C-alpha cells in the first residue's frame, strides 16, 4: 500500500526525467531488502526496451537485482529480453548482449535459445558477441 | 487479498470464461474485469492475450470486444501493450504455432470486423488498425515462419492491416516486399493458384504507396522468377565391387585398360518433365499480380461500361529494366541505337546466350508481353530484342532444311519476337503479316525480312523521344513521319512465293 | 587402441595442397580428440582450429562451402571435449557467420534467410548452397550450445 | 473482306465460332490492329475489340498456350455484361460436351482459375448462375471453391454492450444500488447518466455519488471549484460529466466527448459564468484534438473559425479563471504547426506575452523561421533562439550550490534559468508537426551539440547552419543534457516520418559520433533508399557527398569489412587507392571478399588484387581476380559512353546488396 506514488509516477510519467528520478529513488531505496523489487516487474519490463540509456540501464540493473534475490521471478523475464534482441535500433540490444551472461546464469532453464537468439544477432548483424558468450559458456559449464 | 491472489491464475479463468458456459461465464468475465479494474497494472495486456490467443469461435471475440469495452471507460492504452506482449511471447517459446496462428487470425478478423461497419467500430473507439500498424516489423518475420498456419494467418493479417500516419520506412518496406515474395512464391509451391489472394492482396497494397516500393516490388518479384529456385513452376528448367572383379580374369597379368579420364557415365541424366497443365496458370497469375501493380488507380469507371485501365509507364520501365539486368548484364552494346548489321558479327556470344536464356525460361517472353502493353516501355528493353534477333539471324543463316517447321521453336520465337515488336509501337502492320506469314517460308526468306527488320530498326531507332503525349487518354501515340525498300524486299518475298502465299497478300 | 600415434602425422596430414586430405585430417582428430584427452591432442586441435581459421580467407565460395560443411561438426567434437577452446571456436564461428553473411546478401535468393534471424529451433530439400552453409553453421551451434548447457 | 469494309460487328459474329481451323497468327495480328486502332484516339466500338479479345482468350486458353495480358487489362475492373458475354462465348463453342473428352478439362480448370480475382461475390454468383455454372465444375467439387471464396473476405458480428448479467427489480437496496453505480459507471450518453443521478439522489439520502470511481482524475486546478457549490446534483452532474469527457478526450473518444462537454455546457449556461468559460476552455481543447488527430493528419486548411476563437482566448485574458498550462502549449502548437507566420510578434507584444513562455517561443520561432527567403544578413532571431536556447540548459549556478556531483540538470532539474525547463521543451516540440520547424529546432540542436563537446573532430555537418559559433559560458552548459535531448529530438523527427534523408543522415551521423558504426550505416543506406529509389537511380551529389562516402568508409573499415571498403572507395570523385590498399591488406575481412569482386570496376584495385593474390600464393582466388579484369566492360580505353554504364550498374548492385545485408 504504500508503493502507490511510485507505481502512480511510474505508469504516469512520460518525460525522461521524472522517470529516470524514480528509478534511481527505487535503487537508493533497494540497498537492503530487495524483496521490494519484486513489486515493480511489469513497469520493469516495459522500460527495460527504452530508447534512453541511463533509464535503460537503471531497469536493466533493477531486474538483474530482483532476479538474484528471487532467481523464482527470472522466468517471468522471457518475452521481454526477446524484444530486447530483437529490436531495430541497435541501442537495446547493446545492453541486452552485455547482461546475457548474468541472465543466461539466472534462467538455467532456457540459456539455450537465449544464447542461440544472441549468435543468430551476432551472424546476421554486423557484431562480435564473443567474448559474452564465451563466458556463459564457461559458467555454465 | 481476494484479487492479489485471484490475480495469480488470470490465465485459467479466461480459459474458464472460454468455455461458454450457461451462467458461470459472466460472473467469471465480471470477476475478470473487476480484477482488471482494481490492480494496478490492470492486467489488461495479459487478460487480452489470454482472451485473443486461444479464441476458436466468434463468440470468444465478442467476450473480449464486451471485456474491452468494459474497461476502456476505467482503463487507457489496452491495445498496444496487448500487441506489444503477445508479439514478445511469440519470439520467444510460449505461445505455440497453434495458439500464435489462433491469435493473428482472431486479430485480422478484428481488424476486418473494425474496417467496414457504421455502428460496430464507431460507437467503441478502439481503433485495431491503428494499433497494429505500429507492429509491421514485428509480423514481418511471421511471413516466412516454417508453420503454414502461422504464416497464412500472418499473410491474411497484413493484407488488411493499414498503414501509420506516415507512408513507411524503407528498412520496413524492403523487409515487408522480401516477407511478401517469399510467401507468394511458397503458397504458390504449397498451395497453387488458388491461395495467393493474401499475397497479391497486400503486394498489390503496399506496391500503390511510393515509386520505390513499386520498383522494389517489380523488381524482387522479377528477380525471383528467373531464379535458378522457383524456375521449374512458371516456365521450366567403393573398392570390394572393384576387387571382386579385378586381376584382369587373370591374376598373373595387368587391367587390360589404362585408367578413367574423369568418371563416366553421369549418374543424374535428369530431364523437366514436371508437369504440362497447371504451369501455365502460375504465370497467369503471375501476370495478374503484375498487372494489379503497374495499372495506375483505378476505378473510377471510365468510359461507358468497357473502362480499361492503362499500364504505368515507370512500373513497366522498372520492369524492363530488372529483365535486361536479368538476361544480360553486359553492357558494350547497351545503346539504344541500333548498331549495323555487320556489327551484329563481334557480339554473337552474348545473342547465343540470350537466345539460351530464352529458350530455357519462356517466362520471359510472357514478360515481354508486359513490357509491349506500354508503348515508351518497350524502348529500353532493346538488348534483349537486339540479341534474340541476331541470334534467329545466325540460326537461320546455318539452316540447311528446307522447311521452316523442321525448327519449331526457332520459328515461334520468330513471330513472338516480331509480334512483340510490332505491338509495342515500333513497327507498321506490315510486320504484323510478316510474322504471320512466317508459318511457310524459306529460311533464307526468312533471314533475308529479318535483316530488313533490323535495318528498319536502325533506321527508325526505338528512343524515348517521338512519344509525345495525348490530352485524350495516357497512351503514347507514335507518329510515323513507311519503309520504302523494307516494303519492297516484303512484296518481292510475297511475290516470290504467290504458289502459296496467294491469300496473304490481300491482306495487306 | 593404437590409434592414439596418428595424431603424430595429423599436422603433417593437414598441410597439403589437397582440401579431401585437410577435412579428413580435421575429422579424425576430431575423433581422435572425443576419444583421447591428452594436453598434445589440446595442442594438435588449437593448431587445427588455427589453420581452419586461415583457411576461410585464401579459399573460393565453391571451396569454402566443399571445406566448411564437413567440418564443422569437428568444431562440435572440439568444444564438447576442450572447454578451454570454447571462445575462440566461437569467435571462428562468428567469423564465419558473417562471411555466410556477406555471401547471402550478395545474389538473391528463394528462401531469404536474412530475415530468419528472429527464428527458433524446432526439435528435431534442394536448396542454395549459401543457405545450407548457414543452417549448417546455425545447427552446429545449435548443437554445441546443447552440450554446453546439458 | 467484312473488317475492310468497316464492318466490326460480322467480324466479331465470324471470329466466335471457334472453329479450330484458323491461323492464329492472323487472328493474333488482327487483335493487335483492333487495339491499336483503339488506342490512337477516336475508338471505333471498342466492345468489339473487348469481344474479339476474348475470343483469341478462350482459343488461347483452349488450345493450351499462356492467356495474353490485355485479357487481364480488359478484365481488372468487371461488371455484368462483360461476364455474361464471356459466359456465352464460353458456351458456344464447338463440339458442346459431346464427344471432346479434352475440351472439357481445360474448360473446369479455366473457369477455376478465372475466379481467382473478382473481390466481389457478385461476379463470383453472375459466374454460378448461368446453369449454376458451366459444365458443372466437376459438381460435388465447387464445395470448397465456395468456401474459399467466403472465407477470403469474411464477416461476422461482434457485441458492444458489456456484460451485464445483474437481474432487474432484485427487491432489495443495496444490490439495486450497487447495480445502478455499475450501469452508471458503464454508462457513456449524458442523458442517461443524468437520469441514473437523478434517481440515486430521490432514492438515497444527500451522499455524493461522484466519488464512485478512483480512475476519475479530475486535475487539482478545477478541483477547487468543481466542489464549490452548493446544490449536490448539479455539481455531482458537472464532475461526472467533466470526468468522463477528460478521459475519452484521453483515449481519443471525441465522438462522445463532443457531446459530453455540449451537455455539461448546456447545463452551466443557467450557472456562474466561472464553470461556463471552463467548459468553453475545454470544448477549444477537444476541438484543437479533434482537428488535429480526428480529422486527418493530412489537413489541408482548418475552416478559420477555430482558429480566430483560439486567437480571441488568447488575446482576452480577462476574467480570472484559472488558465491550464497544456492548453496553452496545445493552442500554441496549433497555431505553429499550421503556417501562421502571419501572426508575428508585432501584435499584442506587450499584454502579458513576457510572461507565458509558450506564447514567446512560438513568436520568436516563426520570425526566426520566415528569415530564410530574407537573404539580408541579420538573423537577429535567429541569435535570440540561439541565447535562450543555450541558457535554457545551462546551470544556473557554476558553483555547484546543490552539491559536488553533476546532478544538476539530469536528476536536480533545477538551475534551468531561462522561460522554460528543459523537458518542457520536449513536450512543446512533441506536440509540433512540421517539417520545417522540427528541422531548423534539428539543426539548433545540432550546432548546439559539436561545439567542443570532446576530443574527436567529427562535427556532424548539416544543410541549414547559421547559428554563431561564439560560445558563451562553455562551463554552465551541459553537453550530456544536450546530447540526449538531441537523440530524442531525432527519435521523434523519425518517427513522425522516416521518409526524409536529411534526418537519417543526422541520425547516421550522430550514431558514428557514439562509436555506432552498424547502425551508422544502417540509416546511411535508409537515407540512400530515401533519396534514389531503392539505388535505382544515381543518388544526388548532395544526399551522398564525399563525407558521407568517406564516413561509410570508417565505418566499414573498422567493422571487419575490407572489400566492402575498397568498393566504396570507388563512390568517390577522386578515388583513394591508400586507404583502399590499406584496407585490402587486412587477413581478418568479414565480407566474403571472394564474392565482391564483381562489383569492381577499376583496373588499378584489380590489379593490387592480382598481386596481392600472387604475392601470399592464394591461385584461387588470384585467377577469380584476372577473370574480373579480363572482362570487356571494363577495358581502360573505352569511349567512356560504356564505363559510365557498367560503373553505375556495379553501384546500383553493390548497393543493393548492402541494403539486403543490413536492417
Amino acid at each position: 500500500a504504500e508503493m502507490a506514488p511510485y507505481m502512480k509516477r511510474l505508469s504516469r510519467g512520460q518525460t525522461v526525467e521524472d522517470l529516470l528520478e524514480v528509478l534511481s529513488d527505487i535503487d537508493e531505496m533497494s540497498r537492503r531488502r530487495p524483496e521490494i523489487l519484486s513489486f515493480f516487474s511489469t513497469n520493469l519490463q516495459r522500460l527495460m526496451s527504452s530508447a534512453e540509456e541511463c533509464c535503460r540501464n537503471l531497469a536493466f540493473s533493477l531486474a538483474l537485482r530482483s532476479m538474484q534475490n528471487s532467481p523464482s521471478i527470472a522466468a517471468a523475464f522471457l518475452p521481454t529480453f526477446m524484444y530486447c534482441l530483437g529490436s531495430q535500433d541497435f541501442e537495446v540490444v547493446q545492453t541486452a548482449l552485455r547482461n546475457l551472461p548474468e541472465y543466461a546464469l539466472l534462467c538455467q532453464e532456457h540459456a539455450a535459445v537465449l544464447l542461440h537468439r544472441a549468435f543468430l544477432v551476432g551472424m546476421y548483424g554486423q557484431m562480435d558477441p564473443s567474448a559474452q558468450i564465451s563466458e556463459a559458456l564457461r559458467i555454465l559449464h | 487479498p481476494f484479487l492479489d491472489a485471484l490475480k495469480n491464475h488470470v490465465g485459467e479463468l479466461c480459459g474458464e470464461t472460454l468455455r461458454l458456459e450457461r451462467k458461470r461465464f459472466l460472473w467469471q468475465h465480471q470477476l475478470l474485469g473487476l480484477l482488471s479494474v482494481y490492480t494496478r497494472p490492470s492486467c489488461g495486456p495479459e487478460a487480452l492475450g489470454h482472451l485473443l490467443s486461444r479464441a476458436r469461435s466468434p463468440e470468444e471475440l465478442s467476450l473480449a470486444t464486451q471485456l474491452y469495452a468494459g474497461l476502456v471507460v476505467s482503463l487507457s492504452g489496452l491495445l498496444p501493450l496487448a500487441f506489444r506482449s503477445c508479439l514478445a511471447r511469440v519470439h520467444a517459446g510460449t505461445l505455440q504455432p497453434p495458439f500464435t496462428a489462433r491469435f493473428l487470425r482472431n486479430l485480422a478478423l478484428l481488424v476486418g470486423w473494425e474496417q467496414q461497419g457504421g455502428e460496430g467500430p464507431a460507437a467503441l473507439g478502439a481503433h485495431f488498425g491503428e494499433s497494429a500498424s505500429a507492429h509491421l516489423s514485428d509480423l514481418a518475420p511471421l511471413l516466412l515462419h516454417p508453420e503454414e498456419e502461422v504464416a497464412e494467418a500472418a499473410a491474411s493479417l497484413l493484407a488488411i492491416c493499414p498503414f501509420p500516419s506516415e507512408a513507411l520506412s524503407p528498412s520496413q518496406l524492403l523487409g515487408l516486399v522480401r516477407a511478401g515474395v517469399h510467401r507468394f512464391f511458397a503458397s504458390l509451391r504449397l498451395h497453387g493458384p488458388p491461395g495467393v489472394a493474401s499475397a497479391c492482396q497486400l503486394l498489390t497494397r503496399l506496391s500503390q504507396t511510393s515509386p520505390a516500393g513499386l520498383k522494389a516490388v517489380l523488381q524482387l518479384l522479377v528477380e525471383g522468377a528467373l531464379h535458378r529456385g522457383n524456375t521449374e513452376l512458371f516456365g521450366g528448367q567403393t573398392n570390394r565391387r572393384h576387387t571382386a572383379a579385378v586381376p584382369g580374369p587373370g591374376g598373373i597379368w595387368s587391367v587390360f585398360h589404362a585408367g578413367v579420364i574423369g568418371r563416366g557415365l553421369k549418374p543424374p541424366k535428369f530431364v523437366q518433365s514436371r508437369n504440362q497443365q497447371e504451369v501455365i496458370y502460375n504465370t497467369q497469375s503471375l501476370l495478374s499480380l503484375l498487372v494489379h501493380c503497374c495499372s495506375a488507380p483505378g476505378g473510377t469507371e471510365c468510359g461507358e461500361c468497357w473502362g480499361a485501365p492503362i499500364l504505368s509507364p515507370e512500373a513497366a520501365k522498372a520492369v524492363a529494366v530488372t529483365l535486361v539486368e536479368s538476361v544480360c548484364p553486359d553492357a558494350a552494346g547497351a545503346e539504344l541505337a541500333w548498331p549495323p548489321e555487320e556489327h551484329a558479327r563481334a557480339t554473337v556470344e552474348r545473342d547465343l546466350r540470350i537466345g539460351r536464356r530464352f529458350r530455357e525460361q519462356p517466362l520471359l517472353f510472357e514478360l515481354l508481353k508486359l513490357v509491349a502493353a506500354a508503348p515508351p516501355a518497350l524502348c529500353y528493353c532493346s538488348v534483349l530484342l537486339r540479341g534474340l534477333l541476331a541470334a534467329l539471324l545466325g540460326h537461320w543463316e546455318a539452316s540447311r532444311h528446307p522447311d521452316t517447321t523442321h525448327s519449331p521453336w526457332h520459328l515461334e520465337a520468330s513471330c513472338t519476337l516480331v509480334a512483340v515488336m510490332a505491338e509495342g509501337s515500333l513497327l507498321p502492320p506490315a510486320l504484323g503479316n510478316m510474322h504471320e506469314v512466317f508459318s511457310q517460308l524459306a529460311p533464307f526468306e526468312v533471314r533475308l525480312l529479318l535483316l530488313s527488320v533490323w535495318g528498319f530498326l536502325r533506321e527508325h531507332g526505338p528512343l524515348p523521344q517521338k512519344f509525345i503525349f495525348q490530352s485524350e487518354r495516357g497512351r503514347f501515340i507514335r507518329d510515323f513521319s513507311e519503309g520504302g525498300p523494307h516494303l519492297a524486299v516484303l512484296h518481292s518475298v510475297l511475290h516470290r512465293n504467290i504458289d502459296r502465299l496467294g491469300l496473304f497478300s490481300g491482306r495487306f | 587402441p593404437s590409434m592414439h600415434i596418428c595424431l603424430d602425422f595429423i599436422p603433417e596430414l593437414i598441410a597439403q595442397p589437397e582440401l579431401e586430405k585437410q577435412i579428413f585430417a580435421i575429422q579424425l582428430l576430431s575423433h581422435l580428440c572425443i576419444q583421447y584427452a591428452l594436453p598434445k591432442s589440446l595442442s594438435v586441435a588449437r593448431l587445427a582450429v588455427n589453420v581452419m581459421g586461415t583457411l576461410l580467407t585464401v579459399l573460393t565460395q565453391a571451396k569454402r562451402y566443399a571445406f566448411f560443411m564437413p567440418t564443422l561438426p569437428s568444431l562440435v567434437s572440439f568444444c564438447r571435449a576442450f572447454p578451454p577452446l570454447y571462445e575462440d571456436i566461437m569467435s571462428l564461428l562468428i567469423q564465419i557467420g558473417q562471411v555466410c553473411a556477406s555471401d547471402v546478401a550478395t545474389q538473391t535468393r528463394d528462401i531469404d534467410p536474412i530475415i530468419t534471424r528472429l527464428q527458433q529451433i524446432k526439435e528435431k530439400g534442394s536448396m542454395d548452397p549459401d543457405v545450407q552453409l548457414c543452417h549448417c553453421i546455425e545447427r552446429t551451434v545449435i548443437e554445441i550450445i546443447n552440450m554446453s548447457v546439458s | 473482306l467484312r473488317s475492310g469494309n468497316y464492318q466490326e460487328v460480322i467480324q466479331i459474329f465470324i471470329e466466335d465460332n471457334l472453329t479450330l481451323s484458323l491461323p492464329v497468327q492472323f487472328r493474333q495480328s488482327v487483335l493487335r490492329e483492333l487495339f491499336k486502332k483503339a488506342q490512337q484516339g477516336n475508338e471505333a466500338l471498342d466492345e468489339i475489340c473487348f469481344k474479339v479479345c476474348a475470343c483469341n482468350t478462350v482459343r488461347d486458353i483452349l488450345e493450351g498456350r499462356t492467356i495474353s495480358v490485355q485479357f487481364n487489362q480488359l478484365f481488372l475492373r468487371p461488371n455484368k455484361e462483360k461476364i455474361d458475354f464471356l459466359l456465352e462465348v464460353c458456351s458456344r463453342s464447338v463440339n458442346l460436351e459431346k464427344a471432346s473428352e479434352s475440351l472439357k478439362g481445360n474448360m473446369a480448370a479455366f473457369l477455376k482459375n478465372v475466379c481467382l480475382g473478382l473481390e466481389d461475390l457478385q461476379y463470383v454468383f453472375m459466374i454460378s448462375s448461368h446453369e449454376l455454372f458451366i459444365t458443372l465444375l466437376k459438381d460435388e467439387e465447387r464445395k470448397l471453391l465456395v468456401d474459399q471464396m467466403r472465407k477470403r473476405s469474411p464477416r461476422v458480428n461482434l457485441c458492444i454492450k458489456p456484460v451485464t448479467s445483474f437481474y432487474d427489480i432484485p427487491a432489495s437496496a443495496s444490490v439495486n444500488i450497487g447495480q445502478l453505480e455499475h450501469q452508471l459507471i458503464l454508462s457513456v450518453d449524458p442523458w442517461r447518466i443524468r437520469q441514473i443521478l437523478i434517481e440515486l439522489h430521490g432514492m438515497t439520502s444527500e451522499r455524493q455519488f461522484w466519488t464512485v470511481s478512483n480512475k476519475w482524475e479530475v486535475p487539482s486546478v478545477y478541483s477547487g471549484v468543481i466542489l464549490g457549490i452548493k446544490d449536490n446534483l448539479t455539481r455531482d452532474l458537472v464532475y461526472i460529466l467533466m470526468a468522463k469527457g477528460l478521459h475519452c478526450s484521453t483515449v481519443k473518444d471525441f465522438s462522445h466527448a463532443k457531446q459530453l462537454f455540449a451537455a455539461c455546457l448546456e447545463l452551466v449556461t443557467e450557472f456562474s459564468p466561472k464553470l461556463r468559460q471552463v467548459m468553453l476552455n475545454e470544448m477549444l481543447l477537444l476541438d484543437i484534438h479533434t482537428h488535429e488527430a480526428g480529422t486527418g493528419q493530412a489537413g489541408e486548411r482548418p475552416p478559420s473559425d477555430l482558429i480566430s476563437r483560439v486567437r480571441g482566448y488568447l488575446e482576452m485574458r480577462l476574467p480570472d479563471i484559472p488558465l491550464r498550462q497544456v492548453i496553452a502549449e496545445e493552442c500554441v502548437a496549433f497555431m505553429l504547426n499550421w503556417r501562421e507566420n502571419e501572426y508575428l510578434t508585432l501584435q499584442v507584444p506587450a499584454f502579458l506575452l513576457q510572461s507565458n513562455p509558450y506564447v514567446k517561443l512560438g513568436q520568436l520561432l516563426a520570425a526566426t523561421c520566415k528569415e530564410l527567403p530574407g537573404p539580408k544578413e541579420s538573423r537577429r532571431t535567429a541569435k535570440d533562439l540561439w541565447e535562450v536556447v543555450v541558457q535554457i540548459c545551462s546551470v544556473s549556478s557554476q558553483h555547484k550550490r546543490g552539491n559536488d556531483g553533476r546532478v544538476s540538470l539530469i536528476k536536480q532539474r533545477e538551475s534551468t534559468l531561462g522561460i522554460m525547463y528543459r523537458s518542457e521543451l520536449l513536450s512543446f516540440i512533441k506536440k509540433l508537426r512540421e517539417p520545417l520547424v522540427l528541422t531548423i529546432i534539428l539543426s539548433l540542436f545540432v550546432k548546439l551539440h559539436n561545439v567542443r563537446e570532446d576530443i574527436v573532430n567529427d562535427i556532424t555537418a548539416e544543410h541549414i547552419s547559421i547559428w554563431p559559433s561564439s560560445i558563451p559560458n562553455l562551463q554552465s552548459v551541459d553537453f550530456e543534457a544536450v546530447a540526449i535531448t538531441v537523440k530524442e529530438l531525432v527519435r521523434y523527427t523519425l518517427s513522425i516520418n522516416p521518409n526524409n534523408h536529411s534526418w537519417l543522415i543526422i541520425q547516421a551521423d550522430i550514431y558514428f559520433a557514439t562509436n555506432q558504426y552498424s547502425a551508422a550505416l544502417h540509416y546511411y543506406l535508409q537515407a540512400g533508399a530515401v533519396c534514389s529509389d531503392f539505388f535505382n537511380k544515381a543518388v544526388p551529389p548532395d544526399v551522398y557527398t564525399d563525407q558521407v562516402i568517406k564516413r561509410m568508409i570508417k565505418c566499414c573499415s573498422l567493422l571487419n569489412c575490407h572489400t566492402q571498403v575498397a568498393i566504396l572507395c570507388q563512390f568517390l570523385r577522386e578515388i583513394d587507392y591508400k586507404t583502399a590498399f590499406k584496407s585490402l591488406q587486412e587477413q581478418n575481412s568479414h565480407d566474403a571478399m571472394d564474392s565482391y569482386y564483381d562489383y569492381i570496376w577499376d583496373v588499378t584495385i584489380l590489379e593490387y588484387l592480382t598481386y596481392l593474390h600472387h604475392k601470399r600464393g592464394e591461385t584461387d582466388k588470384r585467377q577469380i581476380a584476372i577473370k574480373a579484369i579480363g572482362q570487356t566492360e571494363l577495358n581502360a580505353s573505352n569511349p567512356e559512353e560504356v564505363l559510365q554504364l557498367a560503373a553505375q550498374r556495379r553501384k546500383k548492385k553493390f548497393l543493393q546488396a548492402m541494403a539486403k545485408l543490413y536492417f
